[PDB]
C-alpha cells in the first residue's frame, strides 16, 4: 500500500497548480481519499475531502471555492486544483485515506498516509504546547475542545509524526489501538476533552503528537501540536 | 445503472447503486409526560370525559405489563440491533439514570446527556399532554363530577391524547418494539432535530434529511417504561457510517442444456446484493435487507456477510475459477422470469409458450429454448404461457458478455445432483 | 370438495375448488385535493385548529419523501406487481399526464383517459379536505387569528382531514407500496364505482362484488407523490382473467418404513395447490400465494409455476411412474399432523402416544404405528403424545386410495438419503 | 439462567428459562350491537353527522364480505389455530347457538353458554354504540334534516362508534382473523374479566394478569358475522396448561478445521428452543413461535415437533454419539457472530480481522482463527471487520465444556460433504 | 385439437332442438365454450357461453330464455337446447373455445372452431362493407364501435373466414398473432376504432374478416362483416 | 416408575413432621406433585401442590401456613414438613403426579400415586354414598358439583381405590381412558353432573370411586366417595 504524489512545484502568487495522488495497493473506489496540509513548523491542517464516487466533497472554510478535488477512479488518481495561491500556502501535502467507524459517530481517521509535496509562493481544538521528562515516568497529553469538537459526541484520534516523517496514525476512534502499535500508548476520552498516556519513555519515540476530531461548524479540526521531548 | 448478462452462467449483474450502510444507532429518549390521570376519577354517567378519562387510565395499566425485555438472541440484523438497543435500555432502566434525565428535562425541551455506559444519547420532552391535564383539565374536574357543559375540554382532550393512545397502540401490539419509527412515536419536527443534533458529517446529514421516508424505516423504538406518570421510550435512530460506496445486484436463471428428453441446469444461488463497504466486499442473501431508493440503496451491516475479493471471478470465467462459485446443479428444471432493474432474463423450458413483444407492434417474437435476456428498449411485455409481466421503464447501459453455456459443456446425461451448498469449481469437477 | 387419501405416497389431495386467478391489472388514479394549507399560518396558542394545521402540514411535508421509486426487481408475485405498478406510474409522473388528468377532474368527478402508453385508467377525484379548506377553513382565518370561538370548525377538520391522515400514515409506513387496498384508499362506494367502470365481464362483476374483502388484499397502491396541493396515487385493482377452473390442494406427510431401529422416509415436496389457467397445470408453492374464500381459491399468476401435465403421475402410481416425481427421503423422521381441508393425516413413530376420539365417546382408538388418514366423520380430536389438534367441521366425499407404501419396499436398512431435490423416478432406483 | 458453551461442536446451550405452553383455546363471543343506522338516511350537505353515517354504513356494509371463511388447512401453529377457531365459529353460525346468546346477553352483561358441541363460551355484548343510536341519535333525527346545531351529537358520535371503526379496520385489513387481540376488539376490562372466568387454576391466572401484552399476542379473533345489526366475533385466548417447566435454548456457529487452504465445517441444524411438557422434549425449531419475557419462554405447543429424549446426547459427546445428531456440513466458511442470550460466540475464518474490546480499555484482543465464547463481563463490544456487535448486558452463569472440536478429526482435505439434514453418527462415519 | 360437432336437422317451428359438440385433444374442463350462430348470408353472431365448470352461463339478449347450454366433463361434451325457436334461427352454428388473456380487459377470442352444424326449421359495431383492389398492394379494414364497444378499454379480434368454411381466428388481443399466420396481416386499435392492414394482398386471401370485441349491454358482439376480394 | 413414601411416624400432637418421596423412573423436573391425606375410613382429601421448578404452589384451604412442601430436583426428591399438627391430621398420605392436557380446562389428575405413609397422633363434590347390585347388569354412580366445580367448566376425573390400596386413575378429562383400564367403564359430564357407568361388573370391581374436580376458591376438591358392593 503506498500512495505516491506528484505535481508539488514552485509557483508564483496567483498561479495555479495540479497536485496529483496515485494509490496503489488497495480498491481505490471504496475510500475516501483526503487532503491535508503542513505547514513549515506548524500543526496539520485539514483543506479538502472527496467521497467514494465523488458524489460529496467537503472542504476547509479557509479553502472554499479557491481549491477543488476530484478523482479518478478507473487509473486510480485523486487530483487538487489550487487556484489564486495566496502567501499562506507555503506547506507540505498529504493524500490520506479515510476510514470511518460509524458506530457513534462519524469521525474519519487518516490511518493511511502519502509521503507530502511541497508547495511554495513567492472552534479549533488546542493541547499542550510542549511537555519534557526522561525514560521511565508517565507522561500525558490532553486534548482539549468542548461544544462542537468532542461536546457533540465526536470521536478522537491521535496521530504521532516525527520530525521530517508522515504521520502515522497512533490512536483510532477515543480508545482503541491499530496493529503495529505497541500497548504501550494509551487513550481517553472524557467529557469534553482528549488523553494520551505515554508510560515507560523511549529516547527514540519522541515526536509531535496531534489530536483530530470532526468539528459541526468546520469539518476536521487538528490539534496546536504537542511537541515531546526526552531527555 | 448499468446491467451486464453474463451469458456463462445466465446471470445479470446491475452496477451502478451507491451504498448506504446503517453503522450505527443514535439514541433519542422521549419522556411523553401523561400527568396525574390516575388521581382523577369520574363517577356520573358519559360525558365525552370519562370515557376518554377511562381509554387513557386503560393504556397507561396497559403499558405496564409489558415493558420491552431482553430478547433471547440471534444472528440477523433485527436480533443484533434489538440487543443494542436493549443494552442502552438496561442502562435508562436505573433509576439514577432517569431521574437525571427527568430531571435535566425539567426546565428545558432537550437535553444531550452522557450515560454511565459512556454513550450519548438525546432526551427529549413531548409533555403536552401533562400540561393540558394539569393546568385545564383538574380545573373544571375539582369535583367527581366531569359533566362540564362547555365541551372545549371534550374535544381538545380528544386533540392532545391522540398521540398518546397512538404509542401506547404501537407498543402493545409490537410488544414494546415497534419495527419502524411511525408517525406518533417521533414527528417531522422532532425527526429534524434530531437529524440536526446527530454527529454526523454533512453528507449523511443531507442525504438523511432528503430522505427522510427511510429514516423512519431503518430505525425502531424500544420502550423503557411508565416511570410515575412519564412513558419514557428510546428511538435508535440510524447512523450510516459507510456511504456512497458501488454496490451490484446479482440475479439468476437456471441455465440448461438437455439431450434425449432429459435436462441439466445450474442455478447460482449467490444472488441478491453486493457492497464494499472498506476494501470487502459484503454480501446480503436475504433481499429484505438491502433496499433501493432511486440509485441509492440502503443496507444494514449487521445482515451483512463478508465475502472475499476473490468473488468477482464468479462474473468473468466460472468454468476455470479458483474461487468456488456458489452454484447448484439439478434436472428437470424450472420456467421462470428474473426481473432484472433494467431488463429481465427469462429462461423457459419443455413444453412452454414463450414470447416477447412491445405495446404497439404486437407480439414481436418467440424465444428459443433456453434462457435469454430481454432490455427494457426492445420489448415492453414478456409472455411465458400465459403469464403476462410488464418490463420496467428505466433507462441504463446494457452489456452482454458473449460466450458458451458452463452447464453445455459438462456431460448433461447425468450430475451428482449437488443443490444446497454446493460449487463448480470442486464439487462438479 | 372430494378428498382422496393416496396410500401410496401417504398425501391428501382435495379436488373440488374453483380458481379464480388475477391476471391483469386496472389503474384507479386518485387525486387528493387538499388545498393551500401550506399558505395558512396560525400564531396563536393551541386553538384545537393550529394543532391539526400543523399536523396537516407535517404529514405533507413528509409525503413529499415517501415517493414509490423504483423497485430492485425480482422474481415472485410483488415483484413483478410492483415493477407493473411502476411502470405506468412513471408514464403519470410525466407533467403532461398529470396535468391533463388534472384539468379533466377540474369539472368532474371521474375520468376515463388513455395515457400516451396507451392503457386506460380510471381517474377519480375527492377533492373533499381541498373544499373546506379552500372555502369556508380560510373564511375564518383571513387574519393570523386562528381561536374562532365557534368550535363547529374545528371538529369539522377532524373529520374532513382524517382520510388524508390516514393516507399519509398507510404510506410513510409501507414506503410508498401498500400491501393492500386499505379502507382509507378507496372507500366501499369507489371500490363498487371502479368495478362497475372495469372492463371484465358480468361473472367476473358479480364474484368480485360479493368478495370486495379480497379484492382489497389483491390490490395495492402506489403513490405518484404531491404535485402541487393534490396527493395522486394510483391504486391497482386485480382483474381475474382466468376464473372457476378446477384446483386441486395436495398435502402430505412423511412415509416411513423401518426395521431394526432404522428408518426410510419419504415426505412429497410438491405441496400446495395446483391450478389450471388455460390447459396447464399451474403450481404455487408458497401457501400465501392462494387463498381460500369458500370453494373458491383465489391466487395470483405471478408467482405460479407452470408445470407439465404429465404431473398427474403422481397421484396414481409413484413407484413406476414415467414423469419425475419429487420426493424428499431421510431417516429419523418427525411425527407430526398435516390437518387437510376436510380430514387430517398423522404421521407419528418412534416412541410418541397417537390417539383419536370425539367429544362425546371420548378416546376413540390408539393410532397404529405408520402415517393415517382420519376424516372429520369419525373422529373430532387427534391427540400426539401431549398436542390436541380439532379437525374440521366442514363436509365432502371422502377417498381412500388402496395400495401399498412405496417406502416399504426400498431397503429401510440404508438408503441414498438425498433430501433437498431429487425425484423417484430415477435417483431411488 | 446459565450458559454453557460446547466447545465440541461450538455451540452455546442456555438453560433456566421456565415454559408456559399455551395448550388450550377459551372463547369470548363478543357480539357489538350497532343499531338501526341502515334505516336513518340523511339527506342534507355535511353536517357532521352524516358523513360519520355513512362511514358507519359504509364499515357495516364492508364487514359483509369478510367472513372469516374456513381456511385451507395446514401444519403449522396458525393453522391448526385456525381450524380450531373455526370450529367452534361454525357452530356459533347456526341460527340457534346465536339467537340463544343474543337472547341471553339481552338482559345482561355476560352469559357463560354451553354450546351442541359441548364446548363452553364466555358471551359478551358491548352494546354501547347501539344504546346511543337508539335513545339519542333516532330521537334528535326523527326528520330527515341531520342539520341539528346542537354539536353534542356530532362529537358523542364520535366518540362512541371509534371502536366498531377500528374492529371493522382490523378485520378487513385481516380478512376476518386477527393475528392477534389488539386494544379494540377486546378491552384492558373485558382482557381482566375473561382470565378471571377462566377455568384455569391460580398460578396461571396470576401469570397471564402480569403479562397482558404476551396475551394480547398469542391469541386472536375470529369475525363469526353480521347478524340483524350486531356484528358477532369471537375471542380464542390462550389456555397455557404446561408451565414452569425447564426450557433451554440451543445456537450453533460453523465449527472448521482447515489446511492448505481448504477446510471443513460442520454448523448445527438443531438450533431454536426445547421444553418439557410432560416428560418429552419438544423442539421449536422457529424462533418466532418462542418469545421470551424475562426468564418465561412463551411457546405454542401446535408448532412444537416432538423429539426423543436421547436428544440429549447432542451436548454431551456427539463423536461417539448414539443418537444421530444432526449437522450440516461444508467448505469455504461464512464468518458470523452469533448472539447467545448470555454471551456470543463469534466465528470467523479465512482474512476478516476479528476482535473484541471493552467500552473504556479499547480493543482488549484479537480472536485466533476459529469459533471462540466471549461472555458479556470480560467484554462489552465485538468486531468483525467493519461491523460492530453490541453484546448484552445481562448477568448469568457462563460455562465452558472443554474438549477437542469435532470437525478437526474428520480429514479437512476432502470431506464427504452431505449438507441437508444429515445425521454424524452414520452419514459422516 | 378438433370438436365433431352434430345433431342439427330441420325441425318445425315453435319446436326445440338439441345440439351437441363433442370436443376431443384437449382439457375440456380448463376452456371455456361458447355457440356462435351465423345466418346464411349474413354475419356472424354470438349466441351462448359457459364457465369452464359450468358455473356462470351468458346469454345473448335475442336468445336469452328460449335457449339454454350446459356441458358434461366426464365425456367432453357440451350441448344447446333451444325450445320455441324461430323462423331467424335458421342458421349454421359453431362451437367455439374460448381463451382470454385478461392483461388490460377481459375480452375471450374463439380460437378453435367447429365445423358447425346447420339448422333449417323452414350498440354493435360496425365496420366497411365490402373492400376491392388490384392483388400485390394494400388494403385497409377498419372497424369502428361505441362507448361500450371499444371506449371501455375492450380489446378488439379479428377473424378471417373463407366461403363454406369455419372462421379462424386471424389477429387476437389488439395487435397479436397467433402461430401459422403469416406477418403479412397487422392490426391496430386507437380509442374507439380498430383496423388492420392486407400488406401485400394475394389472390388467396379474399375472405370475410369480422371484428369483435365485447360489450357491457351485450356480450361478444361481432362486426357486420366486410367481402373482400381481389381483381 | 414408582415414587417410595416414608416419614410417616408417632408423632405427638402440635409437634413436627417431615415426610419424603423419592421418585423413580420419570424426569421429576417436569411433572407437578401433590399431597393427598385420606382419614382412616373417610374419603380422599387434597393437601398441597408443587409445580415443575418450585415457584408457584398452592394449598388447600384448610392447612394454609400449617403446612410446607418442598422438593429438590438434584435427587428427585420431594418433602412434606407439618408443623403443630392437630389431632385430625391421622391419615395416609399419597404423594401423587399431575398431568393437565389443557386442552378446555385445567383440571390435572393423579395418573400416578406412591404407596403412602401412615400420619397418627396420640362447594364440595358430593356423590352417591353407596351401591349394590349383582354381577352381569349395568351400574351407574353420580357425582353431582355447584356452578364453581363443574360449571365453571373444569373436567372431571375418576379414580377407582381397592380397600387398603393406593388409588388407581381410571378416568381422565372427562370421559377419556388410560391404558390397562377395561372399555367397559364409561363416563359422561353434564351441564353440572358426571357419571361413570359400569358395565358387567364382575366380582373384583368392589371398590371405592372417587370424582375430583377444580374449584375456584379450594383447588382440587374430592367426592366423598361412594362404594360398590358384589352379591
Ligand atoms: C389550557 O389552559 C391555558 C391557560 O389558560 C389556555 O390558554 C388554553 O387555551 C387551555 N387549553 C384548552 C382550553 O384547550
Ligand atoms: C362551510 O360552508 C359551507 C357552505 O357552502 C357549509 O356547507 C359547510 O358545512 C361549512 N363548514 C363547516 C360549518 O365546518
Ligand atoms: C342520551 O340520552 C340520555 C337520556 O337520559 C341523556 O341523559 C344523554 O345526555 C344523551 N346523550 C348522551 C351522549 O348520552
Amino acid at each position: 500500500v503506498q500512495l505516491v504524489e506528484s505535481g508539488g512545484g514552485l509557483v508564483k502568487p496567483g498561479g495555479s497548480l495540479r497536485l496529483s495522488c496515485a494509490a496503489s495497493g488497495f480498491t481505490f473506489s471504496s475510500y475516501s481519499m483526503n487532503w491535508v496540509r503542513q505547514a513549515p513548523g506548524k500543526g496539520l491542517e485539514w483543506v479538502s475531502s472527496i467521497s467514494a464516487s465523488s458524489s460529496y466533497s467537503d472542504y476547509a472554510d479557509s479553502a472554499k471555492g479557491r481549491f477543488t478535488i476530484s478523482r479518478d477512479n478507473a487509473k486510480t488518481s485523486l487530483f487538487l486544483q489550487m487556484n489564486s495561491l495566496r502567501a499562506e500556502d507555503t506547506a507540505i501535502y498529504f493524500c490520506a485515506r479515510a476510514r470511518a467507524t460509524g458506530y457513534s459517530s462519524i469521525t474519519p481517521y487518516f490511518d493511511i498516509w502519502g509521503q507530502g509535496t511541497l508547495v511554495t509562493v513567492s472552534s479549533v481544538v488546542t493541547q499542550t504546547p510542549s511537555v519534557s521528562g526522561a525514560p521511565g515516568q508517565r507522561v500525558t497529553i490532553s486534548c482539549t475542545g468542548s461544544s462542537s469538537n468532542i461536546g457533540a459526541g465526536y470521536d478522537v484520534h491521535w496521530y504521532q509524526q516525527l520530525p521530517g516523517t508522515a504521520p502515522k496514525l497512533l490512536i483510532y476512534d477515543n480508545n482503541n489501538r491499530p496493529s503495529g502499535v505497541p500497548d504501550r500508548f494509551s487513550a481517553s476520552k472524557s467529557g469534553t476533552s482528549a488523553s494520551l498516556a505515554i508510560t515507560g519513555l523511549q529516547a527514540e519515540d519522541e515526536a509531535d503528537y496531534y489530536c483530530q476530531s470532526y468539528d459541526r461548524n468546520l469539518s476536521g479540526v487538528f490539534g496546536t501540536g504537542t511537541k515531546v521531548t526526552v531527555l | 445503472l448499468k446491467e451486464s448478462y453474463l451469458e456463462e452462467s445466465c446471470s445479470t449483474i446491475t452496477e451502478g447503486y451507491l451504498s448506504v450502510l446503517r453503522t450505527g444507532w443514535y439514541t433519542n429518549v422521549f419522556t411523553l409526560e401523561v400527568g396525574d390521570v390516575e388521581n382523577l376519577t369520574c363517577t356520573d354517567g358519559p360525558s365525552l370525559i370519562k370515557t376518554e378519562l377511562d381509554l387513557t387510565k386503560s393504556a397507561l395499566r396497559e403499558l405496564k405489563t409489558c415493558s420491552a425485555d431482553q430478547g433471547s438472541g440471534g444472528s440477523g440484523a433485527t436480533a443484533a440491533a434489538v440487543t443494542a438497543g436493549i443494552a442502552i435500555a438496561k442502562t435508562i432502566r436505573l433509576e439514577s439514570e432517569v431521574n437525571a434525565i427527568k430531571g435535566c428535562l425539567k426546565t428545558t425541551n432537550e437535553c444531550v446527556s452522557t450515560l454511565g455506559n459512556g454513550v450519548r444519547v438525546l432526551a427529549t420532552a413531548v409533555r403536552e399532554l401533562k400540561e393540558f391535564v394539569s393546568k385545564n383539565l383538574t380545573s373544571a374536574i375539582n369535583k367527581n363530577k366531569c359533566d362540564i357543559p362547555d365541551l372545549k375540554m371534550a374535544v381538545s382532550f380528544s386533540q392532545f391524547n391522540r398521540r398518546f393512545l397512538n404509542v401506547v397502540r404501537q407498543f402493545s401490539d409490537n410488544a414494546g418494539i415497534t419495527p419502524a419509527i411511525s408517525l406518533d412515536l417521533m414527528t417531522d419536527a422532532e425527526l429534524a432535530r434530531a437529524v440536526s443534533y446527530m454527529p454526523t458529517s454533512a453528507g449523511q446529514i443531507k442525504l438523511m434529511l432528503e430522505n427522510r421516508c427511510m429514516v423512519r424505516r431503518k430505525g425502531f423504538g424500544i420502550l423503557i417504561g411508565v416511570y410515575g406518570s412519564s412513558v419514557i421510550y428510546m428511538v435508535q435512530l440510524p447512523i450510516f457510517g459507510v456511504i456512497d460506496t458501488p454496490c451490484w445486484i446479482i440475479k439468476a436463471a437456471p441455465s440448461c442444456s438437455e439431450k434425449d428428453g432429459n435436462y441439466a441446469c445450474l442455478l447460482r444461488e449467490d444472488q441478491g446484493w453486493y457492497c464494499k463497504n472498506a476494501g470487502s466486499t459484503v454480501y446480503y442473501p436475504n433481499d429484505k435487507d438491502c433496499e433501493t431508493r432511486g440509485d441509492h440503496v440502503f443496507c444494514d451491516t449487521a445482515a451483512g456477510i463478508n465475502v472475499a475479493e476473490q468473488s468477482r471471478e464468479c462474473n468473468i470465467n466460472i468454468s476455470t475459477t479458483n474461487y468456488p462459485c456458489k452454484v447448484s446443479t439439478g434436472r428437470h428444471p424450472i420456467s421462470m422470469v428474473a426481473l432484472s432493474p433494467l431488463g429481465a432474463l427469462v429462461a423457459c423450458y419443455k413444453g412452454v409458450s414463450c414470447s416477447i413483444g412491445s405495446n404497439r407492434v404486437g407480439i414481436i417474437k418467440q424465444l428459443p429454448k433456453g434462457c435469454s435476456y430481454i432490455t427494457n428498449q426492445d420489448a415492453d411485455t414478456v409472455t411465458i404461457d400465459n403469464t403476462v409481466y410488464q418490463l420496467s421503464k428505466v433507462e441504463g447501459e446494457q452489456h452482454v458478455i458473449k460466450g458458451r453455456p458452463v452447464s453445455s459443456s459438462f456431460d448433461p446425461i447425468k450430475f451428482p445432483e449437488c443443490q444446497f451448498n454446493c460449487a463448480l469449481d470442486q464439487v462438479f469437477e
